[PDB]
């Protein structure tokens, strides 16, 4: 009587817990990610080219990926943002530019990276639109930041040849007023990592598993207390 | 006769207090990570693993120290299951060592297959494999050399290469992880600290914590021809303060040095005061 | 052709200390062969 | 209950000053960070400064920078904005704006469309 | 014209709040700690119970 | 026209606080000076539920106060027996992101909600011997914070598109909706005889609601920030609110004002869980500071601590007899405190 039907509970335990264990196999090898930005900053042609939440699934050397892109969901972001503290990296994109896009980018940045459920996790910065930006600046950058006069390009980046000084300067004052609040409170446990995108390119995906590469990699030196 | 006796006397007192304080520091280490489940990840389990068999290791050479000349030339059989159990424990502890190195470097160098390693596996390298190569040893041993307890050098024997084989291939295959380890963490320092100094500085550091962790402060004064007198009193002390005091050196900075422990600790306690209510009304 | 390593480092500290201890052991046997004489 | 109401505004002429208030009821002034944002006609709403809980911290945005200043009053319970040497382009309803948790350094939904955490705001045309 | 809807609707929102039947603080304080004080007795977080009727020992 | 209006609103703003400070006679820590304290509170764990990966999110327990239901971050759906610690279901779910669950009255049904803005509800009978998707309701524009269970027909959901709902299981579409709130409603919680429900939100701004008619009675605006978690009493005229400003807050249906602030000098970290005892004398809450505390609701005073968990305490729920309190944090443990 109950001693049968402790027996057919800890029968049906131990099923649970063997497809519980298979599917802790599954999931502690699958990398998280959080895709984040703005509705002009070009995420469709990433979503399409790499309900209220889209799933995107996809490989890089045998190993699994999943992207998760906010759908239809309110301007209010203080609340759901704290169930991705769980994510390896948030991929966050910027659109390199009427209203001031820019500044409310770098006050996006700055309450992402000064949250306090968010200090463990790596940005991946994403600043896409560049030809863009190389078209507006031959005919309102320096309008909206007066730094752009008394800025010179740093001398320790390589920049590819067959540009013009102009957009290539402009590329380094976003990312230096990005990095600026950016190295300001990380202290070593999270980093961030900025690149040059264009709207249609394939080199993006590399770029991502490099750069989760670095972040597991730095985590398991930090669990060590050796970095 | 030889010239050196006293050395020998002053050496078995550095090794006597090397293990007792090793034997004082692993014990505490022992219940720290039998009592605190917070930090149950495999990294913690493959150091309880390691302290363990520090401490097998200790209680066995204490037990081997009790012998007396009379017991070496009469052979009789609890001297050599003493010797076995303890030439056991020690190729226990450089396969727990290997399993150190090799999921230490799994995790740093290739971070894609983490998860392939299993804790069966590492039990069942650590534990179970080295069962046989005892055994092929001691059936090795029977046969042709049964005299002086199973351990009395001899001109023209070569018995003993069988579980010390697998030890110095293990602590070559520690040496190159421990280089790749060296060379990625300076590749991630490089882009981390802004000041050299400092990075030379934790490089250094790191590698002389990782030393006593590995086994390769075994490589680092290895061979010395007994030819020179001034030599081997430098080979004898340096050894034994190398040996007795390396459980000593992993159990300080795996146990009371690291963060998360005295992490877990205090709030241990806080959770302690709790229950007294001695701060709370 | 002797070898001295690292690891077989403790059984060769207690060798040559039952060796010292056997010659000991015959020096006081000595000692002995001397009450031998003494008996002689 | 949370309550901000603002203070000042009218009709200015380029290079002249302002001085806009903001006054505070149903909460501690000194534990938020405090807020103030612009709306021009025909634009959506966009981030001019902010100032800290103590006052250490003062930020600007860059086409503010040098032209406004931000201070608050803990023990007054009120909050200030300078606009001296103004600008044709700066006629805009402003904000005063509150963040909504306490002893903290990030800011999520002061420039959205429907906050309930600041004033009314008011019209300041050059 | 899409905030005048909207503050109509506050408008008649507090208008419906406004009049209502509301009782003193005094006696629902004391329906309220009568409430807790006439349950008090049958609270096995208030008051422990035995490790005989206690199902989680 | 927009100044007339907020005017007007402005002077019946003034008239509400008017009547509530003629109503307030005097306050509830002025007449419990008779009222004996009840002491320090010694509480253990004497069950831990660890099956889960990710962060448990929320849970509910069953009208017999056996079973219990709990939603992780993995995409798991676990329902545990508290008694002897056997998983007796785990249901795998289409969207790992959730936010809330419930336990049919009857214990027939549960459902479950999240990101994905659709409320999925299971079957427990299992005819065929599983359990399988019974229902999807897809009706929000935000994402869904709670979700009750009023019988097996009818369920009240709220989401975070300024939204309540009240749902058929049935013809899978909204029996009447809710739209009053200006912020994100984060919590509710239903009466004891299911007549009322109040609903608490992003603005500051607890409201109560009634199920058959479809409009707001009461609104109560007495926090400072974000309203987090609420309950309601278990009498059924009162309710407690907590918020990210540190502060638990006992609010009264009759009074339409504050009965009693609970806070201290040293807290100050958000309220994620509140939930009374089955008598009501207790008032337990769970912090961002690792552990919960457990207040005298006619007191004010800190009577314990429940200090075992070693991440941010996300959901608190007492049974119905209030034998114990099960307790599930962001570190995959529930623990069964008594
Ligand atoms: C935790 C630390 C401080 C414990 C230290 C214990 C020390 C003081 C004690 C315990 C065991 C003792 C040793 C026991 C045996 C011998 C062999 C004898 O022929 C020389 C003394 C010597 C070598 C003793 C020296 C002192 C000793 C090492
Ligand atoms: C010397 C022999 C006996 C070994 C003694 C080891 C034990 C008893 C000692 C040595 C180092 C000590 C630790 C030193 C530092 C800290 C950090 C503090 O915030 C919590 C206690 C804690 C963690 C101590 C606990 C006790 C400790 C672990
Ligand atoms: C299981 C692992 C640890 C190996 C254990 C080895 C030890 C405990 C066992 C295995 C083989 C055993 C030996 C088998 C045969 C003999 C010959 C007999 O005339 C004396 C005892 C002696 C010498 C035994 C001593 C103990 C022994 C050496
Ligand atoms: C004389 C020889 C045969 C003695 C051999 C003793 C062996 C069989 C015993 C002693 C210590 C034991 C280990 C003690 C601790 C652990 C950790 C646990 O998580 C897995 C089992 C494991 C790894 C045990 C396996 C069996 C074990 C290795
Ligand atoms: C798996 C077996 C573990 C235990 C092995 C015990 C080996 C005992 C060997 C014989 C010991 C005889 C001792 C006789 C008394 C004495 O002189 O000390
Ligand atoms: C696995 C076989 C080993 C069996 C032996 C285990 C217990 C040995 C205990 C020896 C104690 C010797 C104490 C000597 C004290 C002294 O120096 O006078
Ligand atoms: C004298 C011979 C003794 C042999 C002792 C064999 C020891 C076996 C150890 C088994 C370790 C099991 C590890 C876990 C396995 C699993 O997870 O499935
Ligand atoms: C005979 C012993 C062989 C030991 C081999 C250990 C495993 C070697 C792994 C090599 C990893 C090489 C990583 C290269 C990283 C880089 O610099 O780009
Ligand atoms: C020929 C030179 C050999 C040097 C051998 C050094 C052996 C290791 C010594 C340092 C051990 C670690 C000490 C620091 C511990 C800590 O506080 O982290």
């Amino acid at each position: 009587d109950q001693r049968n039907e402790e027996k057919a509970q800890r029968e049906a335990n131990k099923k649970i817990e063997k497809q519980l264990q298979k599917d802790k196999q599954v999931y502690r090898a699958t990398h998280r990610l959080l895709l984040l930005g703005a509705g002009e900053s070009g995420k469709s042609t990433i979503v399409k080219q790499m309900t209220g939440i889209f799933e995107t699934k996809f490989q890089v050397d045998k190993v699994n990926f999943h992207m998760f892109d906010v759908g239809a969901q309110r301007d209010e972001r203080r609340k759901w943002i704290q169930c991705f503290n769980d994510v390896t990296a948030i991929i966050f994109v910027v659109a390199s530019s009427q209203t001031n896009r820019l500044q409310e980018a770098l006050n996006l940045f700055k309450s992402i990276w000064n949250n306090r459920w968010l200090r463990t996790i790596s940005v991946i910065l994403f600043l896409n639109k560049q030809d863009l930006l190389a078209e507006k600046v031959l005919a309102k950058i320096e309008d909206y930041f007066p730094e752009f006069a008394r800025y010179t390009t740093p001398e320790d980046a390589t920049p590819e040849p067959g540009e013009d000084p102009r957009v290539t300067r402009a590329k380094y004052f976003i990312r230096d007023e990005f990095l600026r609040i950016s190295t300001a409170s990380g202290d070593g446990r999270h980093y961030c990592y900025p690149h040059f995108t264009c709207s249609v390119d394939t080199e993006n995906i590399r770029r991502v598993f490099n750069d989760c590469r670095d972040i597991i990699q730095r985590m398991h030196l930090r669990q060590y207390e050796l970095l | 006769q030889r010239k050196y006796d006293l050395h020998y006397r002053i050496a078995l007192v550095v090794n006597y207090l090397g293990h007792c304080v090793s034997v004082a520091a692993l014990v505490a280490a022992f219940l720290l990570f039998l009592a605190l489940r917070s930090i149950r990840c495999l990294r913690n389990v493959i150091h309880w693993n390691l302290i363990t068999t520090f401490i097998l290791r200790n209680v066995m050479w204490f037990l081997l120290q009790l012998v007396d000349h009379e017991v070496h030339e009469s052979n009789e059989v609890w001297c050599r299951c003493i010797t076995t159990i303890f030439n056991y424990f020690v190729v226990t502890n450089f396969f727990w060592m290997f399993v150190e190195g090799c999921y230490l470097h799994t995790a740093i160098v290739m971070t894609y297959s983490t998860e392939r390693l299993r804790k069966c596996l590492f039990l069942f390298i650590g534990w179970c494999i080295p069962f046989p190569i005892i055994v092929a040893w001691a059936i090795g041993k029977l046969y042709y050399e049964n005299e002086q307890c199973w351990f009395g050098k001899e001109p023209g024997d070569l018995v003993d290469y069988i579980y010390q084989g697998p030890i110095i291939l293990v602590l070559l295959i520690n040496f190159v992880f421990l280089f790749n380890i060296v060379r990625i963490l300076m590749t991630k320092l490089r882009a981390s600290t802004t000041s050299e100094t400092i990075q030379y500085r934790k490089a250094v550091k790191a590698t002389l914590v990782l030393l006593p962790l590995l086994g390769i402060t075994y490589m680092l004064f290895f061979v010395n021809p007994g030819e020179d007198d001034l030599s081997q009193i430098m080979f004898i002390y340096f050894n034994s303060f190398l040996q007795s005091f390396q459980g000593f050196f992993v159990s300080v900075f795996y146990c009371f040095f690291n963060g998360e422990v005295r992490s877990a600790v205090r709030k241990r306690w806080h959770r302690w005061q709790d229950h007294h209510s001695l701060r709370v009304p | 052709d002797n070898p001295s390593l690292s690891i077989d480092l403790t059984f060769h500290l207690l060798r040559t200390l039952l060796e010292l201890a056997r010659t000991q052991s015959q020096r006081e046997r000595a000692e002995q062969n001397r009450i031998i004489f003494d008996s002689v | 209950q949370v309550q901000l109401q603002e203070s000042g505004g009218g009709l200015v002429q380029p290079g002249g000053s302002l001085r806009l208030s903001c006054a505070a009821s149903g909460f501690t002034f000194s534990n938020y960070k405090m807020n103030w944002v612009r709306q021009a006609p025909g634009k959506g709403l966009e981030w001019v400064s902010d100032i800290s809980q103590s006052g250490a911290s003062i930020s600007y945005t860059g086409s503010v920078k040098g032209r406004f200043t931000i201070s608050r009053d803990n023990a007054k319970n009120t909050l200030y904005l300078q606009m001296n040497s103004l600008k044709p382009e700066d006629t805009a309803v402003y904000y005063c704006a509150r963040c909504p948790a306490p002893f903290t350094r990030d800011c999520f939904d002061v420039t959205s469309t429907t906050y309930a955490y600041r004033g009314q705001g008011t019209q300041v045309t050059v | 014209t899409a905030s005048i809807a909207q503050a109509r609707k506050l408008v008649e929102q507090l208008k419906m709040e406004a009049n209502i039947d509301r009782i003193k603080v005094s006696k629902a304080a004391a329906d309220l700690m009568a409430y807790c004080e006439a349950h008090a007795k049958e609270d096995p977080l208030l008051t422990p119970v035995p490790a005989s009727e206690n199902p989680f020992r | 026209e927009l100044d007339q209006l907020r005017q007007e609103a402005e002077q019946l703003k003034n008239q509400i606080r008017d009547a509530r400070k003629a109503c307030a006679d005097a306050t509830l820590s002025q007449i419990t000076n008779n009222i004996d304290p009840v002491g320090r509170i010694q509480m253990r764990t004497r069950r831990t539920l660890r099956g889960h990966l990710a962060k448990i999110y929320a849970m509910h327990w069953g009208t017999d106060s056996r079973l219990l239901v709990s939603a992780s971050q993995d995409g798991k759906l676990i329902i545990w027996d508290s008694y002897t610690t056997n998983k007796v279901h785990a249901i795998p779910l289409r969207s790992s992101w959730v936010m809330t669950c419930a336990y049919a009255p009857s214990g027939n049904y549960v459902a479950c909600g999240g990101l994905d803005n659709i409320c999925s509800i299971y079957n427990l009978k299992t005819r065929e011997g599983n359990v399988r998707v019974s229902r999807e309701l897809a009706g929000h524009t935000g994402y869904l914070s709670c979700c009750r269970f009023l019988d097996d027909n009818q369920i009240v959901t709220s989401s975070g598109d300024t939204t309540c709902a009240l749902w058929d299981i049935e013809t899978g579409q909204q029996t009447t909706t809710f739209t009053g709130h200006t912020g994100d409603v984060m919590s509710l919680s239903l009466a004891p005889d299911t007549r009322l429900f109040v609903s608490g939100a992003c603005d500051a701004s607890a409201k109560l609601w009634d199920v058959r008619e479809g409009m707001c009675r009461q609104t109560f605006t007495g926090h400072e920030s974000d309203i987090n978690a609420i309950c309601f009493f278990p009498n059924g005229n009162a309710f407690a609110t907590g918020s990210d400003d540190a502060t638990c807050r006992l609010f009264d249906l009759r009074a339409d004002q504050e009965l009693m602030t609970y806070s201290h000098d040293n807290i100050i970290c958000g309220i994620t869980s509140v939930s009374f005892s089955k008598s009501g004398r207790l008032l337990l809450a769970g912090y961002d500071d690792f552990n919960c505390n457990v207040w005298d609701a006619l007191k004010a005073d800190r009577a314990g601590v429940l200090a075992g968990h070693d991440n941010r305490v996300s959901c608190l729920g007492v049974t119905d007899d209030g034998m114990a309190v099960a307790t599930g944090s962001w570190d995959s443990f529930l623990k069964i405190w008594n």
